């Protein structure tokens, strides 16, 4: 099936608006079977919340991590992360205009604009593996990424720094195409991105599927920015049961099931996208929010505090500061993890706390978290209610909800958590 | 028969051949020494060993294949 | 990182009281009524006794 | 508590661990996180605390053959505490448990700066033999 056009994700799936995770169209995977990609007991599935990787099968613990998946290089893109700019897969002929454009971007603020560009280009860069991908890529209108959003979005983020950082990335954006689409640009940049929101919508991809690694090609140590047609489809997760690997001798990324772990039937496989950024980071660059972001932070200035240690134990969190984690020994997730990083606190050498002026703490700063709930408009509860029933699935809108409702829904759960904490110290 | 793909599976794997098989090495020594059954007839501990580690790698290989 | 694998051969003259010391199982040894020089280092030139006392080889 | 009672919280282990490390002590410091292991607690940051607290305590041959004991044994210390540890066992010009060290610290992926090496050459440099 080495040809062939227009293969599609059936949108029988996204179609939630009158009221779950079909099989991907084969087609889907056959493009990439024929091209040596190779997938081992995991399977696409096609959500209203888009694609993602699934186990098939339970895969039994092993002691070195467990290959899960392998994409060859030549079906990648590639962008060098420093100066000197060089593509791998070496798509773009030597003085395209194409390199004047690229060339023309912020070293270190503009790689999104460069990858969109090298996007743009291997949809123009026929028999290119993503000219059949990009079928497969989500439209302007059910990608997620805030880059597609406008006020009357922003303006349901309630949060304004947010809003002026996504803002200001709009503006970029747009102010680039404009000086690099101009109409003295050639066909061959014109037909590109003949508007701004095919433009944009290129960004915003290059944003949401951007990976990026230390590589080795050949002898060549390097840091890349690259986006892997079955990669990108894994959804985040903090808890990831899966990383991706390199090898250079066949030019192989390897995505590795962790080792030690067994990993269930339908379980979706996940990847750590970006270690130790908050919330509102994840909103800025891939254009989602997760309610258990262990990193999430929150405006505290109380002279109130906890004691650390002790809030550790009551939830049987373990590890370092850069380490926390739980373990078998339930509502203890990675947004009981954030308080104890977020809370102001104390800690000493063996010292116990007090467990009078403890509760008076607890109750100090659980009348500022509802303080800090007062100042939105509503409840979680209503935004839970505003997206179980929703007009019409718009997507940046339904994104600035999903934020709000897990900003709220956190606070939440820090309540409840001071709550146990508490009682549970008896 | 077949057993060789895996080898050069797993030599693809691993960044050093020499080092490869140095780890190969140390792994049966250590197989012979954890573990003193005599498994010395048709199965060998170093085709043991490529099937474990090709096992890991996800393959439905059984031991010595 | 490198094991630092470190060993190292010296060959040398031996002394008269290693020559003593000697007493592939065994090892034994004469004792000469007068000196005896080292052929390769009187003859086989360059002549190196000569070279340290600075005669001509013929003396 | 364990006679007659329940499981300990982890600080009443740590607690107890970091009196031994710093007090001396150290073969109770083996015994008690060895016990640990039958809480199924997180014995890294204990092992991290008795560790730091022996060498505070001058300590330092004990340190090593608890510190060498949990590395063979396949546990990572922080980064502060492997060049903390090498950095006194050079001084002390104790090269035999530094290079050990080192080669766990590499076995651990944290690879060995000019600072490391630095320190293993200032007792290289005493043996005379170049
Ligand atoms: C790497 S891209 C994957 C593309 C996505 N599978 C699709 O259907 O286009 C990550 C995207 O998946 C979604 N996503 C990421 N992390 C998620 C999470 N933790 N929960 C739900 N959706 C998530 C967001 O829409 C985000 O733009």
């Amino acid at each position: 099936a080495s040809l062939e056009t227009q293969p599609f994700p059936l949108f029988q799936s996204p179609a939630s608006e009158e009221s779950e995770l079909e099989s991907a169209d084969p087609d889907f995977y056959k493009i990439g079977y024929v091209r040596r990609v190779r997938a081992y007991g995991v399977e696409f599935k096609e959500g209203p919340d888009g694609f993602g990787i699934y186990a098939s099968k339970d895969i039994e613990p092993r002691r070195r991590a467990r290959v899960i998946m392998e994409i060859p290089h030549e079906l990648m893109i590639t962008i060098r992360q420093k100066h000197p700019w060089m593509f791998f897969p070496d798509i773009v002929p030597i003085g395209h205009p194409i390199f004047d454009i690229i060339n023309s971007t912020d070293p270190e603020r503009d790689w999104d604009l460069r990858l969109a560009c090298l996007l743009l280009f291997s949809f123009d860069r026929e028999d290119h593996f993503w000219r059949l991908y990009g079928d497969f890529l989500p439209a302007a209108d059910e990608c997620s990424s805030l880059l597609l959003a406008t006020e009357e979005d922003l303006a349901e983020l309630q949060d304004p720094q947010l809003v002026s950082t996504i803002r200001q990335q709009q503006k970029r954006v747009l102010e680039f195409w404009e000086k690099n689409w101009h109409s003295g640009v050639p066909l061959k940049i014109k037909r590109l991105a003949e508007d701004a929101e095919r433009f944009i919508w290129a960004v915003s991809i290059a944003q949401t599927r951007c990976i990026s690694m230390k590589t080795r090609i050949g002898a060549l140590v390097q840091d890349l920015n690259m986006m892997i047609p079955y990669a990108d489809m894994l959804n985040h997760s903090f808890e990831p049961n899966c990383f991706l690997h390199w090898r250079p001798k066949d030019r192989i990324l390897e995505v590795m099931s962790n080792a030690g772990q067994a990993i269930k039937k339908g379980e979706e496989m996940t990847i750590n996208y970006m270690p130790g950024q908050k919330n509102n980071m994840l909103m800025e660059r891939y254009g989602f929010s997760t309610p258990v972001n262990p990193w999430d932070a929150i405006p505290f200035s109380g002279d109130s505090r906890i004691h650390l240690n002790s809030f550790l134990s009551v939830f049987n969190i373990f590890g370092l500061p850069e380490e926390y984690y739980h373990d078998s020994e339930s509502f203890v997730d990675g947004a009981v993890i954030a308080a104890a990083r977020t809370l102001p606190t104390w800690s000493d050498i063996d010292l116990p706390p007090i467990p009078s002026a403890e509760r008076k703490a607890v109750k100090e700063l659980q009348d500022e978290c509802r303080k800090m709930l007062a100042e939105y408009p509503t409840t979680s509860e209503q935004d839970q209610k505003l997206l179980d029933s929703l007009s019409e699935a718009r997507t940046t809108f339904a994104t600035a909800v999903k934020y709000r409702m897990h900003r709220k829904m956190f606070i939440g759960k820090i309540i409840k958590a001071l709550d146990i904490y508490q009682e549970r110290l008896l | 028969k077949v057993m060789t793909m895996d080898i050069e599976r797993l030599l693809l794997s691993e960044d050093n051949r020499f080092e490869f098989v140095n780890s190969v090495a140390a792994e049966a020594t250590e197989y012979v020494e954890k573990n003193r059954d005599e498994y010395g007839g048709t199965k060998k501990a170093i085709f043991h060993v490529l099937s474990n580690r090709v096992n890991d790698l996800g393959f439905d290989r059984p031991e010595a294949y | 990182i490198d094991r630092y694998k470190h060993q190292q051969l010296r060959i040398g003259l031996v002394s008269p009281q290693q020559i003593s010391a000697w007493a592939r199982y065994q090892m034994g040894y004469i004792k000469l009524t007068c000196p005896v020089t080292h052929v390769w280092y009187l003859k086989r030139l360059p002549s190196y006794i000569a070279n340290l006392l600075d005669k001509p080889l013929k003396e | 508590e364990l006679g007659a009672g329940q499981r300990p919280l982890p600080e009443t282990m740590i607690a107890l661990v970091r009196l031994s490390g710093s007090k001396g002590n150290a073969q109770r410091g083996l015994e008690l996180l060895a016990a640990m292991e039958k809480l199924n607690y997180d014995i890294r940051q204990a092992w991290l605390i008795l560790v730091e607290e022996l060498v505070r305590t001058n300590h330092l041959e004990e340190a090593n053959k608890v510190f060498l004991k949990g590395a063979r044994g396949g546990m990572r210390a922080t980064d502060q505490l492997y060049d903390l540890m090498i950095e006194e066992d050079c001084k002390a010009g104790d090269h035999s448990n530094a290079l050990d060290i080192s080669y766990e610290m590499e076995a651990a992926g944290r690879f060995a700066t000019t600072f490391h090496f630095n320190c293993l050459l200032s007792v290289q440099a005493t043996c005379g033999i170049p």
